[PDB]
């Protein structure tokens, strides 16, 4: 099965220039169809571009006129995009696509990369802010309370968030993290048990920021 | 360009079920289309190309329809594995756009949700800004109302809304209303509420609190 | 016919597809009267009369060309299509059917799914769908895989958008090469 692989995740800053790049594997390279799409988050898929694998013909959109390049290697037989003047709106997932394969050409995505993440910011790596959500008495509902661990103004994506390091499975709810007028990003995670064992466990979120490297822990007190 | 619009936005179904969807062009289209699923946090599978056709690999379930304008998706059964958003896409002409979106959810009883409020915490007080946080849990269909009344007074704008995505098994919905604010509001308010209306609860439902 | 004729789409002058379509009833007056076709060309046969005629074995040699591009194929005329994508011999013994199909085909700024030999390495031969888009190499540069100089890619895209004039435009051939008749009862 032709298959389709590209770079990681990549977080570029206004004014500046990125790269990305998808190696194909293909059992036969016969103008094979590169041709690129992108993806704001959560919202219209909006069309990059198809660079010709056959030869050489770069054919581009109209809003990105002027500023997206696209090739390809041959040997390698992977093929390249830039993407120029990158600017807030730009943040997105960047999807390879193509592999007509049978017949010369197409117009349709029929082999997909798996995605590519670009976050185009102004802030800088930071650590992770971090509170407990303790509950009260007032609100026992059917004996069960809610309780949780917020993090706010943290930068990039994302925060892998845990409870007693796997101990807790039940209830999770991990809420997506959200844009501030500040260009940071916040998450609250939440769970909810029984209020019979509030006073009498112990329950520690555990917050996880690979790009800052930070571990941090607070035990919730109610 | 090529227009696209596509209804409805969102649809209800259950297992075992037949869920049409239409995609709506604007101006006439020769048979020029595709159809797409999209699961959360994905890379997108095609299973229409040229508003007809079938290609491999996929279930006998689809099935395209529709030429001219107005195009027609079909499933006969509603396996697990269809639970996904649906996109249409046009290639008629010049730039190529697609569609909305159309998910497809989990229908039950219209359960209803329970509601929590979390006042700051101190140290969020010596932070220097005060967030004031509203929780719904397992709530249906997500669709829900959530205001803020501080003093016995409305507020907007300065709320945000951050709605989890649907369960697998649970097949509910949980929302977190998020009031942010400076030290100067914090004390010259005193009493702090946040109200839902929900299509399952009999009544509007609000909670509230002062400060301690 | 209608399948082999007005389909979704067709195929390129390098990779036309002859579908066998015999061993039925070859209604051929239907077309006739339904004259939805600009060209007939019959050339070695009656096309009026080709209902009722019986033959043994029926083709259909399915590609698009442009309307300056329809003359080309010809038997005995060579050109860019009779010499270098799809050659008519002169032992034609059937009947070219040709008509504009920019509604089904012709996509705005030009058909990328037709591409067509502007300069096929060597001479194309009698009834033949070279597939292989090598590099024409003029004589010094040997252009085995290599572009540049004396480097010509055969396969060149089909120009072929609806704002086209009809001379530039898809026009769906079938070829039916006789070599299947009416009632015969």
């Amino acid at each position: 099965q032709v298959q389709l692989v590209q770079s990681g995740a990549e977080v570029k800053k206004p004014g500046a220039s990125v790269k990305v790049s998808c190696k194909a594997s293909g059992y036969t390279f016969t103008t094979y169809a590169m041709h690129w799409v992108r993806q704001a988050p959560g919202q219209r898929l909006e069309w990059m571009g198809w660079i010709n694998a056959g030869n050489g013909n770069t054919k581009y959109s109209q809003k990105f006129q002027g500023r997206v390049t696209i090739t390809r290697d041959t040997s390698a037989s992977t093929a390249y995009m830039e993407l120029s003047s990158l600017r807030s709106e730009d943040t997105a997932v960047y999807y390879c696509a193509g592999g007509g394969g049978r017949r010369l050409q197409f117009d349709y995505f029929d082999y997909w990369g798996q995605g590519t993440l670009v976050t185009v910011s102004s802030a800088s790596t930071k650590g992770p802010s971090v509170f407990p959500l303790a509950p009260s008495s007032k609100s026992t509902s059917g004996g069960t309370a809610a309780l949780g661990c917020l993090v706010k103004d943290y930068f990039p994506e994302p925060v892998t968030v845990s409870w007693n390091s796997g101990a807790l499975t039940s209830g999770v709810h991990t809420f997506p993290a959200v844009l501030q007028s500040s260009g940071l990003y916040s998450l609250s995670s939440v769970v909810t048990v029984p209020s019979s064992s509030l006073g009498t466990q112990t329950y520690i979120c555990n917050v996880n920021h690979k790009p800052s490297n930070t571990k941090v822990d607070k035990k919730v007190e109610p | 360009d090529i227009q696209m619009t596509q209804s409805p936005s969102t649809l209800s179904a259950s297992v075992g079920d037949r869920v049409t969807i239409t995609c709506r062009a604007s101006q006439s289209i020769s048979s020029w289309l595709a159809w797409y699923q999209q699961k959360p946090g994905k890379a997108p599978k095609l299973l229409i190309y040229d508003a007809s056709s079938l290609e491999s690999g996929v279930p006998s379930r689809f099935s395209g329809s529709g030429s001219g304008t107005e195009f027609t998706l079909t499933i006969s059964s509603l396996q697990p594995d269809d639970f996904a958003t649906y996109y249409c896409q046009q290639y008629n002409g010049y730039p190529w756009t697609f569609g909305q979106g159309t998910k497809v959810e989990i229908k039950r009883t219209v359960a209803a949700p329970s509601v929590f409020i979390f006042p700051p915490s101190d140290e969020q007080l010596k932070s220097g800004t005060a967030s004031v946080v509203c929780l719904l849990n397992n709530f249906y269909p997500r669709e829900a109302k959530v205001q803020w009344k501080v003093d016995n007074a409305l507020q907007s704008g300065n709320s945000q809304e951050s709605v989890t995505e649907q369960d697998s098994k649970d097949s509910t919905y949980s929302l977190s209303s998020t009031l942010t604010l400076s030290k100067a509001d914090y004390e010259k308010h005193k009493v702090y509420a946040c109200e839902v209306t929900h299509q399952g609860l009999s009544s509007p439902v609000t909670k509230s609190f002062n400060r301690g | 016919f209608g399948e082999v004729f007005n389909a979704t789409r067709f195929a390129s002058v390098y990779a036309w597809n002859r579908k066998r379509i015999s061993n039925c009833v070859a209604d051929y007056s239907v077309l006739y009267n339904s004259a939805s076709f600009s060209t007939f060309k019959c050339y070695g046969v009656s096309p009026t009369k080709l209902n009722d005629l019986c033959f043994t074995n029926v083709y259909a040699d399915s590609f698009v060309i442009r309307g300056d591009e329809v003359r080309q194929i010809a038997p005995g005329q060579t050109g860019k299509i009779a010499d270098y994508n799809y050659k008519l011999p002169d032992d034609f013994t059937g009947c070219v059917i040709a008509w504009n199909s920019n509604n089904l085909d012709s996509k705005v700024g030009g058909n990328y799914n037709y591409l067509y030999r502007l300069f096929r390495k060597s001479n194309l031969k009698p009834f033949e769908r070279d597939i292989s888009t090598e590099i024409y190499q003029a004589g010094s540069t040997p252009c085995n895989g290599v572009e540049g100089f004396n480097c010509y890619f055969p396969l060149q895209s089909y120009g072929f958008q609806p704002t086209n004039g009809v001379g530039y435009q898809p026009y769906r051939v079938v070829v039916l090469s006789f070599e299947v008749c009416g009632p015969k009862k």
